């Protein structure tokens, strides 16, 4: 029944996907004194499926300025990865109890470039052609920060495990350790899925898009299942990562229900900042990470390696 | 080395991973931690255009535990032959390579 | 096998998406379609020019970090050993270094994105 | 010698073929070199892994840092040449000929 | 020599070759000519290094009609909407000058009451035209829920402008010799409720632009405009105010 | 009227909620009703090898006491 | 005296983010010279038997190493179970 | 059957060096690098090396994605090259499908290939090692040696990197 | 037979294009300023699925919102020609309708159905926000009266 | 609050491990006697299967030290099921 709980992981994430985009389109209405979506269906609870059936059966252009064979590749990683990077995630029970899952999992999340490059360059605009480098540029240049941030966190769990990091904080709240790098780590996240407060790819004065431009229909509305599958993801790793539950292993429902609020609570937290927020410009973008964020995230860094050294509390490793 | 600073002026700089005998982490054996000790302690202070003689089936029966070169090699010939017989059919494998 | 399995999954699903996706929408192919676009016009006679840029320097000393950050790595093992003080002053050798380098790049314009 | 080690060295071959023999671009052929340096990754880390080595296990990543620093500096490099000639095309890279 | 070292030109001896074809380029933008966020219409040709702009082009005639040309075929009675249609933001505003400049050709003054009204109704002018400004500003920079929160206000305004000429946008109203007609019984008390209201939205919008970091950094000290050549540019009204220069019409 | 909202996100939870239980439930389907024993390092492998085999039927989970000994 | 402060107060003011980096940094190179509790990590860390305790051929006059695992005498670590 | 995996791996990584230096359009080659690191990540991988073939995954899906940020900058023209533009390009990638094919083709009838060196055809599952780990992986810990044992080699690599970000400066400085 | 399991197919394409059209905006003159009203709180166009900002790329519906002159017709032309199909197209204002107040200009089109095709002729100076937003639902309407495959069923 | 529970950490990782050192002797004992019986059992086979052969010298050991080395994994699980060969190399890395 392998394959079956496979499955039972995709679709699931799917449905999570189509219906955050009812969601996104009702909590910033409801932010901004609007009803939002609540006619197909009640309470507009119909509204996804109808705009994935327009996107399903809209023309999908081809580029003609364009070599297909990346315009098809681009969605395919960049849907396919964002889909297996969810593989290695503690549910009570990890789908797939990987030993290295947390830098498995940041590893995989540096492969969003690899899509971004092949969309703004293949698509063959200038739009395209700007954003791509812009967005690659935002995004590895966050990867960094995120990478020194889970190592400092890391520090204190003990190892790459990352089923082992519900033992890590059974008692409290990681954020109670690390709330200055938490702070960090949750604004670099939003930096790295192109938000509105960070996001400065689509920048609809200037770069519109950046690189969905001349994607269109299903090819373009992959992209958006990729963007809107991190945003769930990277909210649910921070959740587990600073946000701990309890987890008796005779009742793992509970477990799983409190994992899931949290992930909804963050989700809820990036709507908020992005319904709030003027946008980043490049100039003060790669400002706040390169003059700001990352001498901060060094300084932690060597706070949070030297501490269990001097406290003899340093975590197990096994 | 041309300038060995390391054993003048008394220090390990680079001597520590040269060889896998060495004091690994953890006590973690290499693979072939008998023959390369049995092959380091027999060239000692002996020369290496002398020693290459006197030391070489030692050196042999380390690169054969390195590679394993006669030993696969043998195991390749016991499936060739048992494998021709197989398709021309005279025995069958006993249950303990079967289950 | 089950790790495979898994991505063989993700994979052959994502692409049964991009063939529904490109193969079942009728187009009339008409061929004023394929001129580009640009927030109105098209693109001129540009969007493969070679791009006469200045974030290079920022782009390069990304890798140059990321050699250190992969250097900095293994730290979660490295903290269990027997002599943690030579452990503790060498990581901070590391990260000294990493704050030495993003000052040299500082004060030196450098990480400054060119103009 | 199994077939692995057959592969990755085969490998390390057509890229010394490729990077040298050069076609006609300079970053192509960088990155056929960078892609030389992967295959001896690949393969060093077997023999490593193997024979239980567990000091040379850091041997990768020490030979992967400086590698990269090479690129670092080689791309480094492909853009100097680059705004004054125009392109990374190696044909006329020709200024200094006496 | 051979041969072919004929054809071996010496180096100099700076050793430094003669510096080849200019590659020297801005990279032209043209930067529209749909492109939305102009509020529709604009065309800005743009020569850049890249990021800093050099020297840019804007291109209107986007949005061309022939109102100068066609107000000399009707009647100033007929003119009049021209101006309703001319800067629509400010529609009373565009009345009130037009308005103002009809009957100082005819040496007429209006009654007290229609210089109460308009003054009145081009402030209310001045309100929606600030609201627009700075929350499609806020738009543009990235901000949402201002455009929205003052949006409804406007609105409010719009109700105002039906319930006074007919229309909510293009009211007709403040025609030569005063306004059209008077306004409808109870309106007085309706633009009460809205101006004691309106300022703990006024200041909600502050709070959530003025010391925001981000609005700031994006906003502050970013072209800047000199006073002394703000004026020989022909630069008016806030554009005067924000440099410096004490002036407005409404006192002097 | 914050609560319309609260349809949206509710199925958007069952959506989450989903994947919890049945990775959960499906372990402790296939383990006997245990949980899947993690094999993180090479003594975990050597005793889930040895379970199996001691089990007979191929079956690591499948656990036998004292009961199957003298 | 006064130069000095008045440039920490800038600086706390100027760019407060890099006095805290800078600050909290200089605090994680001095302190685990100076806390009393590295020498119980490093006892820790040797505690931690991840490899078996091979037993050494008894022959007498070895009365340190006890004879059985449940001996009194021997290492013993009740630091740790204190700790 | 899923036997001959582990080679099959080494396989697909031949084929997409052999395209990735086959002199194509520079993002080609990058593609052929791309498959051929991925494919080889499992190389690593199933012979027990997770730390080191995730660490080169990331690394490397880094240091392409950087080499790529001047494809499309310092390296693009107004023809971008494409994998069938040149000719020579197929004569070239076909070259490279036949030698290996031919060699694999006779290490699987005579196991005794002669190129170069002494090779069996004899897959590679036996080079593997019985034994056992304990409680602690020996790549992990092998590799967290660096910090107690690497004295030279930390020190020796910061130094180079700093001289690294230094020389980047000054040659990309542009007077 | 096929027109049973034809039209409820096609009828459940034609709802899904009908609930989920996406504008262009493209406002040209105070019409945009009328829709972005439209758009604003209290009438609040983003509940009935139309989302409002949308690329031309990725969008079903423009709004010709405003005098379309004649410098601006070829950018019009590029754009409509550039949208993909389905493509209905909306003229609001007496001025995108034909004419308006300028109709009688040198450098104004006489109506935006002498550049593009018109799906839906709104009127009004401007057409007051509900007024578009009614424009909107007859276009839905004519969306659910859509017999594609019908059609190609009984060609 | 993670000082101390880092400590108890240490500390259920100490008892875990003494288990581990409790029970090695015996998995040790177990295993000797388990790869002697692949090893005699493939030796008695492979005697059959070398009788035809004019020249191979059965048991033979290509090493010239009389020391006993680690079996190499491939003529333990040699003429075994493809199933047993396949478990026994990939097992730990394809187990999740
Ligand atoms: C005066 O001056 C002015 C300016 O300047 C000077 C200006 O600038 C502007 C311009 C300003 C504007 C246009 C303002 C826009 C205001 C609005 C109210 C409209 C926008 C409203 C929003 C709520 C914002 C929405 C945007 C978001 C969230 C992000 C933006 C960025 C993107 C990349 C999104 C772009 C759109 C996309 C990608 C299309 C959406 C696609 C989908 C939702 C696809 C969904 C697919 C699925 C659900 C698939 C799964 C389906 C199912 C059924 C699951 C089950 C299936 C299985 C197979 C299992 C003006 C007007 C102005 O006045
Ligand atoms: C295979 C190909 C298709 C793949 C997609 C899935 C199958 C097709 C879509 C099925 C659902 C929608 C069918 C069409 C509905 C429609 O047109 O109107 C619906 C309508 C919406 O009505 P309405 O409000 O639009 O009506 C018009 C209103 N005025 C006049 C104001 C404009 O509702 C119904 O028919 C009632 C049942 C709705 C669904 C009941 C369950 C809802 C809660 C669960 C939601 C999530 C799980 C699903
Ligand atoms: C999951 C989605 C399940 C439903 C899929 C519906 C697919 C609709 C495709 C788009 C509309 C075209 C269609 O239905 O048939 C194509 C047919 C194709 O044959 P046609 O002759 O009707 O096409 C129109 C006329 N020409 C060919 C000139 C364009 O077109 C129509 O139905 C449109 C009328
Ligand atoms: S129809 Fe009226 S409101 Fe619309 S653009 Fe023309 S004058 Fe302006």
């Amino acid at each position: 029944m392998f394959m079956i709980n496979i499955l039972s992981l995709i679709i699931p994430i799917l449905l999570a996907v189509a219906f955050l985009t009812l969601v996104e389109r009702k909590v910033l209405g409801y932010m901004q004194l609007r009803k939002g979506p609540n006619v197909v269906g009640p309470y507009g609870l119909l509204q996804p499926i109808a705009d994935a059936l327009k996107l399903v059966t809209k023309e999908p252009l081809r580029p003609g300025t364009s070599s297909i064979s990346m315009f098809i590749i681009a969605p395919i990683l960049g849907l396919s990865l964002a889909l297996t990077m969810w593989v290695p995630l503690p549910m009570p029970y990890p789908l797939i109890n990987m030993n290295l899952g947390v830098l498995f999992m940041l590893a995989m999340s540096s492969l969003a470039v690899y899509s971004i490059l092949w969309s703004g360059w293949a698509s063959n605009s200038k739009y395209a052609l700007i954003g791509a480098l812009r967005a690659v540029a935002q995004t590895i240049s966050y990867e960094v920060t995120l990478a020194i941030i889970l190592l400092s966190v890391l520090l204190m769990n003990g190892s790459y495990t990352l089923s082992t990091l519900i033992t890590t904080q059974e008692h409290i709240w990681m954020i109670f350790t690390s709330w200055p790098l938490a702070m960090m780590w949750f604004i670099s996240t939003l930096a790295e899925t192109n938000r509105a407060p960070f996001d400065l790819t689509e920048g609809e004065s200037e770069l519109v898009s950046g690189f969905n431009v001349e994607y269109a229909a299903g090819p373009f509305a992959m992209f958006f299942m990729a963007e809107y599958a991190n945003i769930i993801m990277m909210n649910a790793f921070t959740a587990i990562l600073f946000l701990g539950a309890s987890h008796d292993p005779h009742t793992p429902e509970l477990y799983t229900i409190n994992f899931v609020l949290k992930t909804l609570a963050l989700t809820i937290t990036f709507l908020w900042i992005r319904a709030s927020y003027p946008r980043f410009r490049y100039d003060q973008l790669m400002h706040l990470l390169w003059k700001s964020f990352l001498p901060l995230t060094l300084a932690l860094c060597m706070w949070h390696i030297s501490l269990p050294i001097m406290t003899a509390s340093i975590p197990p490793q096994s | 080395p041309f300038f060995d600073v390391q054993k003048r002026l008394g220090l390990d700089l680079d001597r520590w991973m040269t060889i896998q005998s060495a004091e690994q982490p953890h006590k973690i054996p290499g693979r072939c931690h008998a023959f390369e000790k049995e092959w380091i302690e027999c060239a000692h202070g002996i020369g290496g255009i002398r020693a290459e003689k006197e030391c070489k089936i030692e050196f042999d029966d380390f690169v054969e535990c390195l590679l394993r070169q006669k030993t696969m090699k043998r195991l390749s010939a016991i499936k060739r032959q048992r494998d021709k017989l197989i398709k021309e059919g005279k025995y069958t494998p006993p249950p303990h390579h079967l289950g | 096998m089950n790790i495979m399995l898994t991505l063989l999954t993700n994979v052959t699903l994502a692409s049964l998406l991009v063939l529904i996706a490109f193969w079942l929408p009728q187009l009339n192919a008409y061929s004023e379609k394929t001129s580009p676009y640009e927030c109105g016009f098209d693109p001129m006679g540009s969007a493969r020019l070679p791009f006469s840029m200045k974030f290079f320097l920022v782009a390069i000393t990304f890798l140059l970090f990321d050699l250190e950050i992969a250097l900095l790595l293994p730290l979660p093992w490295a903290s269990q050993t027997n002599n943690l003080k030579t452990m503790l002053t060498m990581a901070l050798f590391l990260l000294i270094l990493l704050a030495a380098s993003l000052a040299y790049e500082w004060t030196q314009k450098g990480l400054e994105w060119a103009e | 010698m199994p077939l692995v080690y057959m592969n990755i060295i085969m490998a390390f071959a057509i890229a010394l073929a490729g990077l040298l023999m050069y076609r006609s671009h300079l970053m192509s052929s960088l990155l056929c070199l960078e892609g030389m340096m992967l295959s001896l990754f690949i393969m060093s880390t077997l023999i490593i892994l193997n024979t239980h080595f567990t000091l040379a296990n850091m041997m990768p990543i020490i030979l992967l840092v400086f590698a990269a620093c090479e690129a670092a500096l080689g791309l480094s490099l492909l853009v100097m040449v680059s705004n004054t000639y125009g392109t990374d095309y190696v044909q006329n890279l020709n200024l200094l000929q006496c | 020599p051979t041969k072919e070292t004929a054809h071996w030109k010496p180096p100099p001896w700076n050793d430094v070759d003669p510096p080849k074809d200019t590659l020297v380029s801005n990279l032209t933008l043209n930067f529209g000519p749909q492109h939305p966020a102009a509020h529709g219409v604009l065309r800005l040709v743009m020569e850049l290094s890249g990021e800093m702009v050099r020297k840019c082009d804007p291109h209107i005639g986007l949005l061309h009609r022939g109102t100068e040309k066609l107000i000399e075929y009707k009647t100033y009675l007929q003119a009049l909407p021209y101006f309703d249609r001319l800067d629509y933001v400010s529609m009373m505003c565009n009345e009130q000058a037009y308005s103002l400049a009809v009957e100082k050709l005819l040496n007429i003054q209006p009654p007290p009451r229609a210089q109460w009204i308009r003054v009145l109704f081009g402030e209310i002018t001045r309100l929606l035209n600030h609201i627009m400004a700075v929350t499609t500003h806020a738009l543009d920079i990235g901000a949402m829920t201002p455009f929205f929160w003052m949006f409804e206000e406007r609105e409010k305004m719009f109700e105002f402008y039906e319930r006074v000429s007919g229309a909510r946008m293009h009211a007709a109203y403040i025609r030569p010799g005063g306004v059209h007609q008077d306004l409808p019984l109870g309106l007085l008390d309706d633009i009460y409720e809205f101006s004691k209201n309106f300022s703990f939205r006024i200041d909600e919008l502050e709070e959530m632009l003025t010391n925001n970091r981000i609005w700031r950094n994006r906003t502050v000290d970013i072209g800047v405009v000199t006073a002394e050549d703000a004026l020989n540019y022909g630069f008016s009204g806030v554009m005067l105010r924000g440099s410096g220069i004490q002036w407005d019409l409404r006192k002097t | 009227m914050w609560f319309e909202i609260l349809p949206g996100i509710a199925v958007m939870a069952a959506c989450l909620f989903i994947p919890g239980m049945a990775t959960a439930h499906i372990h402790k389907f296939t383990n006997g009703g245990k949980e899947k024993r993690v094999a993180h390092f090479s003594y975990q492998w050597n005793l889930m090898e040895r379970d199996r085999c001691i089990s007979g039927v191929n079956r690591y989970h499948v656990t036998k006491g004292l009961e199957n000994i003298d | 005296a006064g130069r000095i402060a008045s440039f920490l107060k800038n600086a706390w003011a100027k760019e407060p983010v890099l006095v805290a980096s800078f600050a909290i940094g200089g605090l994680a190179i001095i302190l685990p010279s100076l806390s009393p509790y590295t020498n119980y990590a490093i006892r820790i860390n040797r505690a931690t038997p991840y490899n078996y305790p091979v037993p050494l051929r008894d022959d007498g006059n070895m009365p340190d190493v006890p004879s059985h695992p449940q001996d009194p005498q021997g290492p013993s670590l009740e630091w740790l179970k204190n700790l | 059957m899923t036997m001959y995996i582990a080679f099959i791996l080494s396989t697909i990584f031949v084929i997409g060096f052999v395209g990735f230096s086959s002199k194509p359009s520079p993002i080609y080659g990058g593609l052929g690098l791309i498959v051929s690191g991925g494919v080889g990540c499992g190389i690593v991988l199933n012979f027990g090396g997770s730390f080191l073939g995730l660490m080169v995954f990331l690394i490397y899906l880094g240091g392409m994605l950087v080499v790529f940020g001047y494809t499309t900058a310092m390296a693009t023209e107004m023809y971008p090259e494409v994998w069938v533009s040149n000719k020579t390009v197929f004569g070239a990638f076909v070259s490279g499908l036949m030698m290996e094919f031919c060699m694999v083709y006779y290490a699987l009838k005579e196991e005794e290939v002669e190129i170069i060196f002494k090779f069996n055809g004899l897959g590679d599952w036996v080079i593997y090692d019985t034994g056992d780990s304990g409680f602690f992986s020996e790549e992990a810990m092998g590799i967290a040696a660096l910090y107690s044992y690497g004295t030279w080699l930390v020190i020796v690599t910061g130094w180079s990197l700093l001289i690294g970000v230094v020389v980047i400066m000054e040659i990309t400085r542009g007077n | 037979r096929g027109e049973y399991v034809v039209a409820k197919l096609d009828d459940l394409v034609n709802w899904a294009r009908r609930s989920s059209l996406w504008p262009m905006t493209f406002g040209l003159a105070c019409c945009a300023v009328e829709m972005m009203h439209m758009a604003a709180p209290r009438y609040d166009m983003d509940r009935f699925g139309v989302v409002f900002r949308a690329s031309p790329r990725q969008s079903d519906v423009m709004i010709v919102a405003g005098t379309l002159t004649n410098k601006m017709a070829p950018a019009l032309r590029k754009v409509y020609d550039q949208m993909p199909e389905p493509r209905y197209v909306v003229s609001m204002g007496s001025c995108a309708n034909g004419g308006g107040y300028y109709h009688y200009s040198y450098s104004v089109v006489r109506g935006c159905d002498r550049i593009v095709p018109v799906d839906i002729y709104v009127p009004g100076c401007p057409p007051t926000a509900e007024a578009l937003l009614y424009g909107i639902l007859q276009l839905q309407r004519k969306i659910k009266r859509e017999k594609r495959l019908r059609i190609w069923y009984r060609r | 609050s993670m000082m101390k529970w880092n400590r108890e950490r240490r500390r259920l990782q100490i008892e875990d491990f003494e288990a581990r050192i409790a029970l090695m002797p015996l998995f040790q004992a177990e295993k000797d006697r388990r790869v002697l019986q692949m090893l005699r059992e493939n030796l008695e086979e492979e005697a059959i299967i070398m009788k035809d052969v004019p020249d191979w010298k059965v048991g033979e050991s290509v090493f010239h030290t009389t020391r006993w080395v680690t079996p190499m994994m491939g003529e333990l699980y040699g003429l075994r099921t493809n199933e047993e060969i396949l478990s026994a190399t990939y097992g730990f890395i394809w187990y999740t």
